[PDB]
RNA sequence: UUCGCCAGAGUACUACUCGCAACUGCCUAAAACUCAAAGGACUUGGCGGUGCUUCACAUCCACCUAGAGGAGCCUGUUCUA
RNA sequence: GAACAAUAGUAAGCACAAUCAUAGCACAUAAAAACGUUAGGUCAAGGUGUAGCUUAUGGGUUGGAAAGAAAUGGGCUACA
């Protein structure tokens, strides 16, 4: 790491400094951001101050990227937004009157959507007592379950596709078997819960 | 080594009029700057130790500092406080002590006499006040010292220091007193530059991961900026990179109102985005308010990007990857 | 303290008397031989280490002339006199 | 059926007991270590009896 | 003041002998032979599948990414020659 | 052989530290890392103790050191 502890992690909404004037509080913490002559780091290159830009979506996009290939990597998930803007506005396109304002044409809405379907609640990790290994549940954090929604994603269309099928179109299937809770995505989120529920007794192993 | 030193700084003023005499100069002003651009050329030593190059200075400056002889000819040390060890730390701390009651004395008198006449000047914040560092105390005593008792020293200050003050003890605290340089993190800003009948133009200086970029941006021109003789566009095919180019402008809400060219050498796609990017925003320091030139610091545009390649290790894969370790 | 006994007076209620009489003959005897060490040019050292009269005997000992050394005591002070303070050192006369 | 359609209140609430356990875990040990409830910690208790040692001997 | 016990270690709470409601028993108790030591307490170090407290930012677990072991080829060892 | 509201330790040498290099600082990386441990590796870099050879364990010329049943390590190219 080149940059020392003093170093801090940026503010790049602009919005935040916009509008400072509506609050008392949360002046004097950025008046002494720079009044401590406090270093900043220098902004990365993927974060940027652009309105239509996602944090999801970065996230969800570096997972997607084998080896150094971020250019192709943005371009998968191009196409995958517009392959899921085309269907869903053919299937609006073919709908009765009470079917037409029910669709979603919102790409963005409908991959927040989607992952938030995907999580596990409540998790599973080994503990070695008495010389054997107990499949003990635990409360897993926000985090861990937001990124093992994305990777079960990722693994899902990455093995059990056809070679044929390309990587933006099969990925934007998922996504609207997710969104609809009958992907298989969701099986083996249920499939987790699954093995979870049936060592409940266990429970008492974990000592935090 | 009274006399040692003494030798010294005889033949050292003896030594100093023959470099002035054959530099041909006036000796009467050959100071000790000029000492060290003469030595420096009459001796050109390349070395990358600057304490290890030749050196010709006033001996008191060159020789640690002496304790002078403690006793007398009969033995009788000078010093009411020699068989304690440390003389010198033990004297500071009585008398510092000593001031302390009679500051509690005369304060318990003014008590008395119901006069409060003193005021509170501990607080040396604007001039930027520190206490002295334990390695300047040891060469203030001419006495090595230890953290335990420069901590005890310096916490009895601060109860001298708390209570009133009188002009005789301010004298002797502020010998204990250091000021800290000046601390800002503002920057400097260009003034804007005229030429030819040309307004408005501003140079930014930007270098990031082997990649300089030269800008000038013009104030009334609209919005277009042609890199190397050609269009960003054209330059820049990565969405990414042209986000880079936005970023500055639009963090100001002035993406049309500049009209720029840059020349940027060296590195990368995203090497010279970065390098581009870094340079208008020192560039249009000039044409905008110093209110928002310190919101530019906090997004992270003005400071550059220390993150370099690093070398490969002899012995390794890579920079840090080390070959397979088979174990047996 | 056991070698106390025979200065002792007695015991009120608990508390021990110092009796005063083997004061006054013991007192008179250590102040006579002070201040003979002090008439032939001796070195008196005054040494205690109590942290409520550190101060008071430190300044009595200025006004006398004489050291004192109420802080601190470092392990080879007297005994390694050479390496604590100096190559050729005199060695306190008298310690009080 | 391992639908969380309709245990939305039960979800949450498992939501909430981890982040309060969480906190309480988080923040025990410092504040415990000077908290000393009512009673010195073990470090001021040692130099309190450097002061008033015990006399095994003479 | 008085009684009992002790004369290197192993052989040995053993062999033989006297007494015993004991009969695979208890008490009494050697030698041949072998060794130049056996033994009591302590000091430092190492170690501990001993306890208490604290800690592993490529790190032991939990956990992240890319690989080796599977195939061809290149090269280096062992064995075969 | 230590107790800082200090109870026998003291000042120097080597190492760590600081400094230097990577052309600003900083950070990071290099570089450094004593006394010892493994009779660790190297008589085949070279030198050399001791032991051995001296028309031979020395010197020169010509030709030739093939071959992989099989096992394994580290790699490159892949299995799209
Ligand atoms: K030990
Ligand atoms: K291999
Ligand atoms: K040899
Ligand atoms: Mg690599
Ligand atoms: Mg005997
Ligand atoms: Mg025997
Ligand atoms: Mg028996
Ligand atoms: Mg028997
Ligand atoms: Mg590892
Ligand atoms: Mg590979
Ligand atoms: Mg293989
Ligand atoms: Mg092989
Ligand atoms: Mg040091
Ligand atoms: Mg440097
Ligand atoms: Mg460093
Ligand atoms: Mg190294
Ligand atoms: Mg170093
Ligand atoms: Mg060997
Ligand atoms: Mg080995
Ligand atoms: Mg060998
Ligand atoms: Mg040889
Ligand atoms: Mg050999
Ligand atoms: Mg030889
Ligand atoms: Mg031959
Ligand atoms: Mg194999
Ligand atoms: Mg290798
Ligand atoms: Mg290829």
């Amino acid at each position: 790491s080149r940059y020392g502890p003093e170093y801090k992690d940026p503010q790049i909404d602009k919005e935040y400094y916009r509008k400072p004037l509506a609050e008392q509080t949360e002046e004097e913490k950025y008046e002494r951001d720079f009044k401590k002559t406090q270093l900043i780091k220098a902004a990365p290159a993927t974060k940027t101050s652009s309105v239509f830009e996602d944090p999801v979506i970065s996230k969800f996009t570096n997972m997607m990227m084998k080896g150094g290939n971020k250019v192709l990597a943005r371009s998968l998930m191009t196409q995958t937004l517009e392959a899921v803007k085309r269907k869903q506005f053919a299937k609006y396109h073919a709908a009765s009157a009470e079917e037409q304002a029910t669709i979603e044409r919102n790409p963005y809405t409908i991959f927040h959507q989607a992952l938030k379907n995907c999580e596990p609640v409540i998790g599973l990790v080994p503990i070695l007592k008495g010389g054997h290994f107990y499949q003990v549940p635990v409360p897993l954090a926000d985090r861990r379950r937001r990124f093992l929604a994305m990777k079960w994603m990722i693994a899902e269309c990455r093995e059990k596709k056809h070679r044929r099928v390309l990587m933006p179109e099969k990925l934007s299937q998922e996504l609207l078997e997710a969104f609809h809770n009958q992907g298989p995505v969701i099986k083996r989120k249920h499939d987790m819960h699954k093995m979870a529920e049936a060592n409940r007794a266990l429970a008492h192993y974990r000592w935090w | 080594t009274v006399d040692f030193i003494k030798k010294q700084i005889e033949e050292f003023n003896i030594g100093k009029r023959h470099l002035a005499n054959m530099m041909g100069e006036d000796p009467e002003t050959f100071t000790q700057e000029d000492i060290d651009r003469a030595i420096a050329y009459l001796f050109p030593s390349g070395l990358f130790e600057k304490r290890a190059r030749p050196i010709m200075k006033h001996p008191e400056e060159i020789f640690p500092k002496q304790r002078a002889i403690q006793w007398g000819e009969d033995g009788r040390p000078f010093h009411f406080l020699f068989y304690t060890g440390k003389q010198s730390y033990y004297s500071l701390m009585h008398d510092t002590y000593g001031k302390l009651l009679d500051v509690e004395k005369h304060h318990n008198q003014l008590r008395a006499k119901d006069l409060l006449a003193e005021k509170t000047k501990i607080l040396k914040d604007p001039i930027g006040s520190r206490w002295l560092i334990k390695e300047e105390l040891e060469e203030m005593l001419v006495e090595k010292l230890s953290d335990q008792d420069y901590a005890q020293f310096i916490r009895l200050l601060e109860r001298l220091s708390a209570l009133p003050c009188g002009a005789t003890e301010e004298d002797f605290v502020n010998r204990f007193r250091r000021s800290i340089p000046i601390q800002s993190k503002k920057q400097l800003i260009e003034p804007l530059q005229y030429d030819e009948q040309g307004m408005a133009f501003s140079r930014g200086e930007g270098k990031r991961k082997t990649a300089k970029a030269e800008v000038v941006v013009y104030g009334q021109g609209s919005g277009r900026i042609d890199v190397n003789g050609v269009d960003y566009l054209l330059y820049f095919p990565v969405t990414q990179d042209r986000e880079q180019l936005m970023f500055p402008l639009h963090f100001l809400d002035r993406l049309g109102k500049h009209d720029m060219t840059c020349a940027v050498s060296g590195g990368g796609r995203s090497a010279q985005a970065g390098a581009v990017r870094l340079a208008m925003a020192r560039a249009l320091c000039s044409f905008v308010t110093e209110d928002e030139v310190e919101w530019m610091r906090q997004a992270g545009l003005l400071t550059a990007d220390p993150r370099v390649r690093e070398r490969k290790k002899p012995g390794q894969e890579g920079a840090r990857r080390k070959f397979t370790w088979k174990k047996r | 303290h056991r070698f106390m006994e025979p200065y002792l007076f007695g015991s009120r209620l608990g508390q021990d008397i110092i009796d005063l009489e083997q004061t006054a003959a013991h007192l008179q005897l250590a102040l006579n031989f002070t201040a003979h060490v002090a008439y032939r040019e001796g070195i008196i050292l005054f040494v205690s280490r109590h942290r409520q009269f550190a101060h008071l005997i430190e300044t009595t000992a200025r006004d006398c002339g004489e050291y004192a050394h109420t802080r601190y005591f470092k392990g080879g002070l007297l005994t390694n006199a050479p390496l604590l303070l100096g190559p050729g050192v005199r060695l306190p006369d008298l310690i009080i | 059926e391992f639908r969380d359609e309709a245990c939305r209140k039960e979800i949450q609430d498992f939501f909430d007991c981890a982040s309060r356990a969480e906190a309480a875990r988080k923040m025990r040990s410092i504040q415990e270590n000077l908290g000393e409830l009512g009673s010195l910690p073990p470090k001021k208790l040692n130099k309190l009896l450097h002061r008033f040692p015990n006399k095994p001997h003479v």
